[PDB]
């Protein structure tokens, strides 16, 4: 299974956060689909899930603000969270979740229908032993107990996660400037080029080079955040034209910036 | 936020073993079916163990889980640099009511090769200078361990005003990256002979220099 989260990068405080998870891939089983988040610097937090019978379960701390629904026909599961605050800024992951009530027998007990040599009538017992001494040829000849229910949860497959920032600051598209080191390092065997993705809000941006034709030798660095609250980051490549492709989903803007070596000086 | 108690950090050397404990209560860990997850910077979270002891798809036998009552343990043997990550345990809480994660453990793998930083210094673009602004960008890559200090110079004077430097961030390879930005007026850029970014890592300094007489 592949899971892809979609939704807003920036949500106004006090509004409803709504995300969608789209499941794709070659098959699906009985797994529930759920949501987990992780705030920067903090631990993973369960949000909730929906299973194939339509049962929802929520983190009791968030139950009153959460709604998880699905649409089988679109292979989609949704999450809405009401009245968000900055404390809800996080990476949000959807995930397939194993959720299963197991029937467990105690130590020493059998559960199959192989009753043992010369024995029969063990099949309708959950958990049984033929331990009295002789053959067991009736259900009442076995030691027996009803199975105990034991509940298993775990996350099977995870999405990549979608960053969600809850802030009252405005969406701000980046200014993209071309970088070149050649006027400094004088190297002509290699050229090192880059793009400065200046002064934007919120995270993230995506950067590619030559529309994905140039991947090796690309290094996109983590953003710095100034006290002003705007982000800047840079991407470099070591090497024909070279163009950095900067997408900022939050502003519906894409810039493809030509990066010329510009090794010279104009006085 | 965290419910199950884990050590905030553990370390072991290359080729050796480390154990991470996960301490809960009768309501979570004590009910069994503990799972474990590995989070590495480039990647989605990866399930390692479920059912206390079972390895997930693609997980090698040097990852092993156990549990005794309210405490579960992940052991990682034959440690490799690629095992550096944050590890989290988890379980159902009050069965189908809830799930809870641990507080997380950062694993450091000791004995890795020291790697000095690569430094690239970019001058301001013509385009930014046309708005009377100048940003110098110093990009620092492929260093290990993950601690640098960055000094900016102009014509031999240390500059601290309007410098912003990132923390070191762990790359795709256990090595680290950082960046530093010096924000000037176009006026200030043109008024100096040279600017330098001086990066110190384990007692060794790499310096790159750009000159307004040669750049932008
Ligand atoms: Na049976």
């Amino acid at each position: 299974v592949q899971l892809r989260e979609s939704g807003p990068s920036l949500v106004k405080p006090s509004q409803t956060l709504s995300l969608t998870c789209t499941a794709s891939g070659s098959s699906l089983s009985d797994e529930a689909v759920g949501w987990v988040r992780q705030a920067p610097g903090k631990s993973l937090e369960w949000l909730g899930s929906i299973d194939t019978g339509g049962n929802t379960g929520y983190n009791p701390n968030l139950k009153t603000r959460l709604s998880i629904t699905k649409d089988n026909s679109k292979s989609q599961v949704s999450l809405s969270m009401s009245s968000v605050t900055p404390e809800d800024s996080a990476t949000y992951f959807c995930a397939t979740v194993h959720q299963e009530t197991h029937q467990t027998c105690p130590d020493g007990y059998n559960s199959g229908d192989d009753c043992g040599r010369g024995n029969w009538d063990c099949g309708t017992l959950d958990c049984w032993r033929c331990d009295w001494g002789g053959f067991c040829r009736a259900s009442t000849d076995y030691r027996s107990v009803t199975a105990t229910y034991t509940y298993e949860w775990y996350i099977d497959t995870w999405g990549q996660g979608l960053l969600v920032t809850v802030s009252s600051a405005s969406t701000t598209a980046p200014k993209v400037y071309p970088l070149s080191s050649c006027c400094g390092d004088k190297s002509s065997s290699t050229v090192t080029l880059g793009c400065l993705v200046s002064s934007y809000m919120p995270e993230p941006v995506t950067v590619t080079w030559n529309s994905g034709a140039l991947k090796s030798g690309v290094h996109t660095f983590p953003a710095v955040l100034q006290s002003s609250g705007l982000y800047s980051l840079s991407s470099m490549v070591t090497v024909q034209t070279f163009t950095c492709n900067v997408a900022h989903p939050a502003s519906s803007t894409k810039v493809d910036k030509a990066v010329d070596p510009r090794c010279g000086k104009h006085h | 936020m965290g419910c199950v108690a884990q050590p905030s950090s553990v370390s072991g050397s290359l080729g050796q073993r480390v154990s991470i404990t996960c301490s809960g209560s009768s309501s979570n860990v004590g009910n069994g079916y503990v799972s474990w997850y590995q989070l590495i910077p480039g990647s989605a979270p990866r399930t390692l163990i479920y059912g206390d002891t079972s390895r997930a798809s693609g997980v090698p036998d040097r990852f092993s889980g156990s549990r005794s009552g309210n405490t579960a343990t992940l052991t990682i043997s034959s440690l490799q640099a690629e095992d550096e990550a944050d590890y989290f345990c988890a379980s159902a809480e009050d069965s189908s009511s809830n799930a809870v994660f641990g507080s997380g453990t950062t694993l450091t793998v000791l004995g890795q090769p020291k790697s000095p930083p690569s430094v690239t210094l970019f001058p301001p673009s013509t385009e930014e200078l046309n708005g009377n602004k100048a940003t110098l960008v110093c990009l620092i890559s492929d260093f290990y361990p993950g601690s640098v200090t960055v000094v900016w110079k102009a014509d031999g004077s240390t500059i601290t005003r309007n410098v912003e430097t990132t923390r070191a961030s762990k790359q795709s390879n256990s090595k680290y990256a950082a960046s530093s930005y010096l924000s000037l007026t176009s006026s200030d850029w043109k008024s100096k002979g040279s600017y330098s970014c001086e990066v110190t890592h384990e007692g060794s300094t790499v310096t790159k220099t750009v000159k307004p007489s040669e750049c932008s």
